[PDB]
RNA sequence: GGGACGGGUGAAACAGGAUGAUCCCGCCGAGACCGCCGGCCGCGCAGGCGCCUGCCAAGACCGCCUCUGUCAAUCAAGGGCGAAGGCCGGGGGCUAGAAGGCGAUCAGACACCACCGUAUUCCCGGCCGUAAACGGUGCCGCCCCGCGGCCGGCGCGCGUCCCGCCGGCCGCCCAGGGAAACCGGGAGGCUCCGGGCUCUGGGGGGAGUAUGGCCGCAAGGCUGAAACUUGAAGGCAUUG
């Protein structure tokens, strides 16, 4: 993959975890 | 041609700059001005960059500019 | 010896060809390069230009005018700046239909200082 | 009504794939584009004088 | 539809009388019928004129620069155009510049003995000594400077208090320019020091006397 | 990728930015100390009728007026439409116009 | 005013037009922008910097037989500024235009091309602290074959020029250096290795991730592992 888009998965890969985190 | 840097021809190096000489020395000098109407004579610092009047003249006799001065209307020395 | 203003608008899709007066409020022939042909991409071409102001030299003799100042024109804006292909022919069907010429000049619009032209910072990407 | 022109000289071989080919005729200097193989002082009938040739 | 030239008539367009070539054309309009009347509704039209039409001969001289007239009275089947600017043609201001030289412009609101108002557009460009060793005719600031303020002292000297006939007749014979020259060339050289435009910001709404000095030639 | 040039394809010296322009072919966004630039003279009235536009002249003395236009466009419509060519290595370091 | 199409494209189709458009000319409104000149020009600590006129404080350089007397260099912590996009609260709203809608193309096209358009783009008060934020080259100091161009200040000479000096921005290049490309105002004076100071790296992945902490309204930013996996990844250059 292009690296800059690498960066935004990983972003919203990040992003989901602490959503589900914040519950509990 | 060989040239010994322990005595170096002074014409050759009055035109280096001031600092980078062998013996440093200063560029200026002083000189004698003649009113233009009184017989008498002063003494006037060569890059001077303040008044300077006249023995009886209340006008300014020198024109400051960045470099050597310049004078109004009188005749000059070196000395 | 009857003198009328000849605007030729010379552009990338079309042209128009357009007799007024002196001053502009009043026209006395208007003819466009797309009513003389069938295929869109031809209306901007020279031979419907020309066979355009053909016509146009029909409508404005028998309306008495015998010579035109042409005022010649390319988009402007924040477009192009050069003619169409069809700008020559205009002049070249009215030196050759009995027109005698007067004063030329370029009359396009250009600023001197713009707003933002369509296209983006990268381009048209073809 | 159609005019007679007369070649004056031939310019080269225009299109593509040969075929046509540029000439200058004649009081003009008008410029054309032939099919077939012309040589100097051709006549050729032209229906309209209006149209001049590319280039 | 009916060809509404059947009901047409042409007017005569006459220009002030500094000028030689006084007939600069003539002018459709529709019949007078209902409340439009013919010699209300081409009253105020404006007509852009050469002057190396206006005055012909000079054609070196003269053609290339454009004078706006526009008609302020019709009397006796005429109309009768007064003064309403001046401007340079497209080609000539293009062709005043170059690379390695600076352009200089600059404009002022001048108010007249008569109750007009003009904005008058200068320009000017620097230019090579016949001989210097580089090629560019940049100049320094000091220079910028004085260039710019002799021109504004210029023209509140030439144009400081003048009427429209006496404007007309500078405009029309490059008087001014050949003065900003004069001021200019004392202090740096300079090509082609001209004023390009003259614009009217605002006028009197009666204009009658001045009307009729312009044209009777007075 | 090494270095290919030793102006990095553009002419920018002692300063950190310059101005936008617009390519005049596909309106781009280019920097303007690397868009290429030309100017053009031309007549507007093309040269094959350039003497029956002055023959059928009314005005004594009259001259065609000129049409002066800076042209600027960006790299890849340069190299598309042949205003510049890719070059030898060798032939890279001339300036000759 | 005049009277049949105009727009748009490689070619077209959706938008527009007898409620008269497109086109010509005059008048009015609003908000952006600052062309040609414009550059191997110039300025600033970097980010950056171009309409007119006025005001305000500053800056480096040069020139000097002016004053002081080591008052300096580099810097964890700490402070300040910081393109564009983005956020909070007000204002404004032309243009272009993420999102969205629609016409084509195509096997498909949720894309490229055409058309319409919301946030945004502009102003004010704050927040955020990142860019291929690049010369991919930290700062101070010394020596260094030469030939040129441009910018600022000064000095000598003849009769604008001409030769120098200092400071800046550039091109070419002997030696020397290097894996080479190339550098050469250093990337030279270095296996013949030591002028001073600060920061960073140690095969490729996993991973700039998990976890903890600080900052942030949020979007984030800064700090930052291990288990495990693998025989190469990579640089510059040659022939096809
Ligand atoms: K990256
Ligand atoms: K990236
Ligand atoms: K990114
Ligand atoms: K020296
Ligand atoms: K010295
Ligand atoms: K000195
Ligand atoms: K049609
Ligand atoms: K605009
Ligand atoms: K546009
Ligand atoms: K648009
Ligand atoms: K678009
Ligand atoms: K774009
Ligand atoms: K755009
Ligand atoms: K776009
Ligand atoms: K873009
Ligand atoms: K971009
Ligand atoms: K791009
Ligand atoms: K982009
Ligand atoms: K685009
Ligand atoms: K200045
Ligand atoms: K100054
Ligand atoms: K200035
Ligand atoms: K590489
Ligand atoms: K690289
Ligand atoms: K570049
Ligand atoms: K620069
Ligand atoms: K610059
Ligand atoms: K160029
Ligand atoms: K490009
Ligand atoms: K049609
Ligand atoms: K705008
Ligand atoms: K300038
Ligand atoms: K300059
Ligand atoms: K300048
Ligand atoms: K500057
Ligand atoms: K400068
Ligand atoms: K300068
Ligand atoms: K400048
Ligand atoms: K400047
Ligand atoms: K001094
Ligand atoms: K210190
Ligand atoms: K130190
Ligand atoms: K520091
Ligand atoms: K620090
Ligand atoms: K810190
Ligand atoms: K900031
Ligand atoms: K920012
Ligand atoms: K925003
Ligand atoms: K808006
Ligand atoms: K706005
Ligand atoms: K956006
Ligand atoms: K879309
Ligand atoms: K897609
Ligand atoms: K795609
Ligand atoms: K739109
Ligand atoms: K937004
Ligand atoms: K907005
Ligand atoms: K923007
Ligand atoms: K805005
Ligand atoms: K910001
Ligand atoms: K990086
Ligand atoms: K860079
Ligand atoms: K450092
Ligand atoms: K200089
Ligand atoms: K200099
Ligand atoms: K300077
Ligand atoms: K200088
Ligand atoms: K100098
Ligand atoms: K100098
Ligand atoms: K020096
Ligand atoms: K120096
Ligand atoms: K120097
Ligand atoms: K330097
Ligand atoms: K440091
Ligand atoms: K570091
Ligand atoms: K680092
Ligand atoms: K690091
Ligand atoms: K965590
Ligand atoms: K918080
Ligand atoms: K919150
Ligand atoms: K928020
Ligand atoms: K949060
Ligand atoms: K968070
Ligand atoms: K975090
Ligand atoms: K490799
Ligand atoms: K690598
Ligand atoms: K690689
Ligand atoms: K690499
Ligand atoms: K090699
Ligand atoms: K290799
Ligand atoms: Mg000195
Ligand atoms: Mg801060
Ligand atoms: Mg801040
Ligand atoms: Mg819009
Ligand atoms: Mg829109
Ligand atoms: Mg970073
Ligand atoms: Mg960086
Ligand atoms: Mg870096
Ligand atoms: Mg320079
Ligand atoms: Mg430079
Ligand atoms: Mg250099
Ligand atoms: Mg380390
Ligand atoms: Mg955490
Ligand atoms: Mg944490
Ligand atoms: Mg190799």
């Amino acid at each position: 993959m292009r690296a800059k888009w690498a960066k935004k998965r990983m972003r919203k890969l990040k992003r989901k975890r602490r959503h589900m985190k914040a519950r509990s | 041609m060989n040239v010994d840097l322990l005595y170096p021809d002074p014409v050759e190096e009055q035109r280096k700059h001031k600092l980078k000489r062998l013996v440093q020395g200063p560029n200026s000098y002083f000189l004698e001005i003649k009113c233009a109407g009184c017989q008498d004579i002063v003494v006037v610092y060569s890059h001077a960059n303040t008044p300077v009047f006249c023995p009886g003249c209340t006008s300014q006799i020198s024109i400051p500019t960045g470099g050597k001065c310049a004078f109004t209307s009188q005749v000059e020395r070196y000395r | 010896e009857a003198f009328a203003v000849c605007h030729i608008y010379a552009g990338k899709n079309d042209t128009f060809i357009h007799v007024t007066d002196l001053s502009g409020r009043e026209t006395i022939g208007r003819v466009s390069g797309g009513m003389k042909v069938k295929r869109h991409c031809d209306e901007p071409s020279a031979y419907a230009a020309m066979q355009a102001t053909q016509d146009l030299i029909e409508i404005i003799t028998d309306r008495g005018i015998t010579a035109v100042h042409i005022k010649i024109r390319a988009d402007g804006g924040t477009g192009k700046r050069v003619y169409g292909q069809g700008g020559s022919a205009a002049i070249r069907a009215l030196v050759r239909g009995g027109i005698k010429i007067g004063r030329i000049e370029d009359s396009t619009p250009i600023p001197t200082d713009r707003t933002r032209h369509k296209g983006g910072r990268r381009g048209r990407r073809l | 009504e159609p005019i007679n022109a007369r070649v004056i000289e031939v310019l080269g071989r225009t299109s593509s794939r040969g075929g046509i080919t540029q000439v200058k005729v004649e009081k003009r200097q008008i410029i054309r584009n032939v099919i077939g193989p012309v040589r100097k002082d051709d006549i050729l009938v032209l229906m309209e004088s209006e149209r001049e040739a590319r280039r | 539809n009916p060809d509404p030239y059947l009901k047409k008539e042409w007017y005569p367009v006459i220009a002030p009388a500094h000028f030689k070539s006084r007939h600069i054309g003539q002018t459709p309009v529709t019949k007078t019928a209902g409340l439009r009347v013919a010699t209300d509704v081409i009253n105020h039209r404006v007509y852009e004129v050469n002057l190396g039409d206006l005055n012909p001969g000079a054609e070196d001289l003269n053609g290339n620069t454009k004078f706006y007239l526009q008609t302020q009275l019709v009397s006796d089947g005429k109309c009768l155009t007064n003064f309403h600017g001046m401007d340079i043609t497209r080609h000539k201001y293009g062709s005043l510049f170059r690379k390695g030289c600076d352009c200089i412009d600059v404009f002022m609101d001048i108010p007249t003995t008569d109750g007009y108002l003009l904005r008058v557009f200068v320009i000017a460009f620097t230019d090579r000594f016949r001989f210097q060793r580089r090629k560019n005719c940049h100049v320094k600031g000091r220079v910028i400077r004085m260039m710019r303020a002799g021109i504004y002292e210029t023209l509140h000297n030439e144009l400081g208090k003048v009427s429209i006939p006496v404007l007309v007749t500078k405009l029309s014979n490059f008087e001014v320019n050949a003065k900003l020259t004069e001021a200019l060339q004392k202090i740096t050289m300079c090509r082609d020091v001209m004023i390009r435009r003259v614009k009217v910001v605002k006028r009197p709404r009666n204009t009658m006397e001045l009307l009729s000095t312009m044209h009777d030639s007075n | 990728m090494p270095v290919k040039r030793r102006n990095n394809g553009r002419s920018k010296y002692n300063c950190g930015h310059t101005n936008i322009v617009r390519c005049q072919n596909c309106h781009r966004c280019v920097p303007k100390d690397k868009v290429i630039k030309r100017f053009t003279i031309r007549n507007i009235v093309d040269n094959t009728i350039a003497d029956d536009v002055l023959n059928a002249c009314v005005i004594q003395g009259f001259a065609i007026p000129k049409l002066y236009n800076k042209v600027q466009y960006c790299v890849s419509c340069s190299i598309h439409n042949h205003i510049v060519r890719v070059r030898s290595r060798e032939d890279r370091k001339i300036r000759t116009p």
